[PDB]
C-alpha cells in the first residue's frame, strides 16, 4: 500500500564460479 | 584421483588436460569451478 | 511488513573480494 | 675559465632537481608503460 525505493538490493551470485580480486 | 601428473580429467563434466596439485583457495560452500582474469578453470572441487 | 520488486534485464559491475565474495556492485 | 665554479655549482645543481622531478612526478616515463600496456591488453583481448 505504499512505496519506497532499493537503496542496494537485490544483487545475487550470477553462477557458481569462484572469482579472486577480479 | 592422482596427483602432479598431466593427466586427463572428466571432472563432472568439465574436460581438460593438466597437472592436478593442492590449492590453498577457499570456496563458498556452492562454488564449483574457479577462474581468472583471462576467464579459464584454474582451479576445481572434487565432486566425491 | 514485506517488500516487492521487479526483476529488469541490466548489465552490472560486480567486485569480487579475494575470498570471493561479491562486495559494492555498480550499476551500469 | 672565469665562471668555472659558479658552471660547476650550475650544473650540480641542475643534476639534482632531476633527480627530485623524475622521483616526484609518475607521469613522467607515459610512453614505456603505454607500450607495455599496450602489449598486455592485446595478448589479454588475444586469449579472451
Ligand atoms: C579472507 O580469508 C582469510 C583467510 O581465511 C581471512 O583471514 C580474511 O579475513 C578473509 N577476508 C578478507 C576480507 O580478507
Amino acid at each position: 500500500q505504499s512505496y519506497t525505493n532499493s537503496f542496494t538490493r537485490g544483487v545475487y551470485y550470477p553462477d557458481k564460479v569462484f572469482r579472486s580480486s577480479v | 584421483l592422482v596427483k602432479n601428473k598431466c593427466v586427463n580429467f572428466n571432472f563432472n563434466g568439465l574436460t581438460g588436460t593438466g597437472v592436478l596439485t593442492k590449492s590453498n583457495k577457499k570456496f563458498l560452500p556452492f562454488q564449483q569451478f574457479g577462474r581468472d582474469i583471462v576467464d579459464t578453470t584454474d582451479a576445481v572441487r572434487d565432486p566425491q | 511488513d514485506y517488500y516487492v520488486g521487479y526483476l529488469q534485464p541490466r548489465t552490472f559491475l560486480l567486485k569480487y573480494n579475494e575470498n570471493g565474495t561479491i562486495t559494492d556492485a555498480v550499476d551500469c | 675559465y672565469e665562471n668555472q665554479k659558479l658552471i660547476a655549482n650550475q650544473f650540480n645543481s641542475a643534476i639534482g632537481k632531476i633527480q627530485d622531478s623524475l622521483f616526484s612526478t609518475p607521469s613522467a616515463l607515459g610512453k614505456l608503460q603505454d607500450v607495455v600496456n599496450h602489449n598486455a591488453q592485446a595478448l589479454n583481448t588475444l586469449v579472451k
